[PDB]
RNA sequence: GAGGAAACUCAAAGAGUGCUAU
């Protein structure tokens, strides 16, 4: 994907086929993992274009209020994909009906630069210019967790370890960092007693998830001060619009 | 208990890249392998278990604008990766 | 005292990069401005940039990827020699190989690199790094 | 992706089967390294399937 | 209804199983 | 949930070892998402799509 | 770069057109010359050394491009000759080029293969031996393979196929 | 078991006969920052100041400290990553670089220390036979190096 | 040279000294 | 206050170790 989206074969030095919806350039692309013949692309005019190799032509296009920097297809859902957008939001889309999004994620304060599905398909991780990595549950619209440190300067690549147990992050400081998918979990093999005891904490926590005290403890995170001031002012801006409208 | 166990960071891949990292590709067939690129035009293949590089190539004069790992079917012992850059070339 | 349009554009780009803004609108535009911009862009410090013609001076909007440390227009317009170029870089750039001094010569506006390769000289405009 | 392990003992050859595969990404993390010392965890990883004395 | 219906059999089956465990009681 | 009645009915029985049988304890607790420790999880393939 | 490669292709075409009017084109020597092109086509020390260069050399291999470029010229020259001079269009004169034709048919570059197809169409009527006749059969198989891999028939290679 | 460290076999009183060209310089965090301020190249300046080939070393601690500094000093991080600079691994939890350099120096007596921190400088002065390197004015200066 | 809103300013003496 | 002798004695703890603790 450059000025034009081109299909290539390894054994042919020239581009085998030329795909293009229009004169616009293409910023990113991602093949599907289940319907491998379907491809999606991102354009600089704030557009998302879908393609099918079986027809060798683009299939559908939708224009957004802002550019999408990355697009990831759900490994467990062939028709379902997520898009990293420049309005601090990640949008979850069903291919067949693109007039609406399936879900929206809002917890970042800078444009999300990369997004990745867990190979299990039930979590998504997002990387943003705001020096943070967020993990979202697929059916929930807010991140369950935030990762950060001074030493990471701008997230541009975020990936899930193919076993779904770790997160790989790439930032502009020149370091590729590894993160646990779940901070409290440990990779060591557990005894059946530990497995049952550690499991019990989960359902019991899920059992009383919304209790006031547990919400105070469970939700709480150490967020960098730069992010909250962005969040706090953002909430003020949203409230003024809502009180207004 | 979960909070004082919340211990996410594990480590970093070797010494990283020279310039900012802009392209990471995972081996969908291998758990412990990555290809990473930076604006320096250098690409690195990593062994996640070792946090050490299989190899590093100064692939492009320009910026590594895309990176992907593949299993080319040319018409076990070696793996293959594809890199594209603003210098108007893609290298296997 | 008002400043040159080049200086205004440079300051806007620097400010926005430093505040983390990813898009900058520059007004007015000019051939010196635009040419200096593709020089940056070839060196990758900036990304996509776009030109509005308003039937007037015109406007630019520039994508920023955050790799710009500092860019500036140097003054006054003093001439630079080929075989001597290096020392000005050592004076006007943070380090030996880091940054690019921009120079307008008989063959156009260019960094000092394409300059010494073409054995051309002329007037210095500024720096980017 | 390891399913069987060959070990050679002075009495004879021993073949083992890997029930569980340890994490490769965190292979050097302290907890997995401690498991190799720990018999209890280690027994879960592999089991003896055949032994052929000289 | 389905998810809420299902948990109700997780209810009734659990309590019924617990009642069955009243048999193992070592003494009287 | 739709009202309190659906809630407290979901909340009525514990899950605990003291409270429910060892077997009943195990099926009430086994998680929905289960993955092998160090194996490749591949994208699904459908029979005739 | 590609733009210069396109420029080189033009000159090689201009050179080929000149041969058509060259008196050497009527002699038997050219066939040997085209034959030649085909076969021609086919720590303590660093602890002590000061290093002042931070740039590493970029890996490039243009030898294959030279091989294809030379290969393309000889095919175009050969086809131009045999079409223009009927006497050279004979089994004995063109028996030696068959092993080069089959090799050119497997080449990754489409243009050389296109020229390989053009000459083979020229030689279809010409009689050939058992070993020199299978090339027609093999090429018929290959063009189907090109059609199979190709997404669309509207391709310069496929159309010639 | 009371313990008295032996004085290094490399040392004749206050003289380090062991150190010979080419030298080893351990780089401190401030030394990069002041180097950029004075527009003095890391490698050329050392070889100019000392008139010998110099093999700079950056430990993990100082590398962490630079890249802790933040966006303002991204230039220093980039220069610190110059390939002519070699990197030195560490095996202690703390990221405090001042103590790490001191511990290495007490233990191995071929190392020059390039720093400007007044706190560090006196300590290395107390440690015998350790040449002290700093950037001052327009170029580097070496204090306790008999060969110059 | 000194930095200003108009741009970095270099004195004539500096130009001669560097030159 | 400092001690000594006896043990199939009675206690309160610490550390390590062993045994399919599956």
């Amino acid at each position: 994907g450059g000025a034009k989206i081109h299909l290539w074969d390894v054994n042919r030095l020239k581009p085998v086929s030329d795909l293009s919806w229009g004169a616009d350039n293409i910023t990113s692309l991602k093949f599907n993992q289940n319907e491998t013949d379907i491809l999606a692309s991102t354009g600089s005019d704030n557009s998302i274009v879908l393609y099918d190799l079986r027809t060798n032509s683009p299939t559908q296009k939708i224009v957004q209020t802002m550019r999408t920097n990355a697009i990831c297809w759900n490994p467990m859902e062939a028709f379902n994909f997520v898009t990293a957008n420049e309005d601090h939001n990640a949008y979850y889309y069903d291919m067949r009906n693109l007039s609406r999004s399936l879900n929206v994620f809002k917890d970042h304060v800078s444009a999300v630069m990369d997004v990745d599905f867990s190979p299990t398909g039930d979590e998504i991780v997002t990387g943003s210019y705001d020096k943070s990595i967020r993990i979202y549950k697929t059916n929930h619209g807010h991140s369950r967790e935030i990762y950060h440190t001074k030493r990471m300067q701008h997230v541009f690549q975020v990936k899930y370890s193919m076993d779904s147990k770790y997160i790989i992050s790439g930032s502009d400081d020149g370091n590729v960092r590894l993160w646990r998918s779940k901070a409290w979990e440990r990779s060591n093999v557990k005894t059946t007693r530990e497995k049952n005891k550690l499991e019990y904490d989960e359902k019991l926590k899920e059992r009383f998830r919304h209790m006031p005290e547990i919400k105070r403890i469970s939700r709480h995170r150490h967020v960098p001060q730069v992010i909250k001031k962005a969040q706090e002012i953002k909430n003020i801006e949203l409230s003024s619009i809502k009180r207004r409208e | 208990l979960e909070r004082m166990f919340a211990k996410p960071f594990v480590g970093q891949l070797g010494y990283g890249h020279r310039d900012g990292v802009y392209a990471i590709a995972k081996n969908y067939g291998s758990l412990n392998k990555l290809a990473t690129g930076s604006a320096d035009g250098v690409i690195k293949y990593w062994n996640m278990s070792t946090r050490e590089e299989f190899v590093s190539f100064k692939a492009h004069y320009g910026l590594v604008t895309g990176l992907c790992v593949t299993q080319p079917r040319f018409h076990k012992s070696q793996n293959f990766m594809l890199s594209c850059s603003d210098d108007k070339t893609v290298k296997l | 005292t008002r400043s040159s349009v080049l200086a205004d554009a440079l300051n806007a780009i620097n400010n926005a990069e430093k505040t983390g803004k990813r898009q900058v609108l520059i007004r007015p535009s000019s051939k010196v401005i635009i040419k200096f911009l593709q020089v940056m862009q070839k060196h990758g410090y900036i990304g996509e940039f776009e030109y509005i013609d308003d039937h007037r001076s015109g406007k630019i909007v520039v994508q920023l990827n955050g790799r710009l440390n500092k860019c500036g227009v140097i003054s006054p317009r003093f001439n630079v020699k080929i075989g001597d170029i290096e020392k000005w870089t050592a004076n006007l750039l943070p380090a030996r190989q880091f940054g690019y001094v921009i120079l307008t010569t008989s063959a156009g506006i260019m960094d000092h690199e394409e300059a010494r390769r073409k054995h051309v000289s002329g007037k210095i405009l500024g720096f980017v790094y | 992706p390891i399913e069987y392990l060959l070990f050679e003992e002075p009495t004879g050859y021993a073949v083992f089967k890997v029930k569980l595969q340890q994490d490769d990404i965190g292979s050097r993390l302290k907890e997995v390294q401690e498991q190799i010392n720990d018999f209890g965890a280690f027994t879960k990883l592999i089991e003896l399937v055949s032994f052929a004395p000289f | 209804r389905a998810g809420l219906k299902k948990i109700d059999e997780q209810y009734k089956k659990a309590v019924s199983s617990a009642a069955a465990t009243d048999y193992l009681l070592p003494e009287s | 949930f739709e009202n309190r009645e659906q809630y407290e009915r979901s909340l009525r029985m514990p899950i605990g070892q003291e409270w429910t049988s060892r077997a009943s304890h195990q099926e009430l607790i086994k998680p929905r998402i289960m993955t092998k420790p160090g194996q490749v999880i591949d994208p699904l393939k459908a029979p005739f799509k | 770069n590609l733009r210069n490669q396109n420029k080189l292709s033009e000159l090689l075409r201009r050179y080929l057109l000149g041969l058509n009017h060259n008196s050497d084109s009527e002699s038997e020597s050219i066939l040997k010359f085209c034959h030649q092109l085909f076969q021609e086509s086919e720590e303590k020390e660093d602890f002590f050394l000061v290093n002042l260069e931070s740039k590493s050399y970029t890996i490039n291999s243009n030898s294959l491009l030279l091989n294809s470029t030379l290969q393309k010229f000889a095919l175009d020259l050969l086809r131009n000759v045999i079409t223009r001079h009927r006497s050279f269009l004979t089994v004995s004169h063109l028996e030696g080029f068959i092993p080069f034709l089959r090799d050119s048919l497997l080449s990754e570059n489409e243009g050389v293969v296109i020229s390989t197809l053009r000459i083979l169409i020229t030689l279809i009527r010409l009689d050939f031996s058992d070993e020199s006749s299978e090339i027609f059969k093999n090429c018929a198989r290959k063009v189907l393979n090109i059609i199979k891999v190709s997404p669309s028939t509207s391709s310069e290679l496929c159309q010639m196929g | 078991t009371r313990n008295i460290p032996q004085v290094s076999s490399a040392l004749f009183f206050q003289y380090n006969q062991a150190i010979k060209p080419p030298y080893q310089v351990l780089i401190d965090t401030n030394f990069i920052n002041f180097s950029i301020q004075k527009k003095v190249d890391i490698v050329r300046g050392m070889m100019d100041c000392l008139l010998a080939k110099c093999n700079p070393l950056i430990t993990d601690c100082v590398m962490a400290e630079l890249e802790k500094l933040g966006p303002k000093y991204r230039i220093a991080l980039k220069l610190a990553r110059d390939p002519r600079i070699k990197r030195l691994s560490c095996s202690h939890k703390g990221t405090y670089a001042d103590d790490c350099l001191v511990h290495r120096v007490l233990q191995h007596k071929c190392y020059i220390v390039a720093t400007n921190d007044a706190g560090l400088k006196q300590r290395i002065r107390k440690i015998p036979g350790i040449p002290l390197m700093s950037v001052g004015g327009h170029a580097y200066v070496i204090e306790k190096l008999p060969d110059v | 040279g000194r930095s200003t809103r108009n741009g970095l300013i270099v004195s004539k003496r500096d130009i001669a000294r560097i030159s």
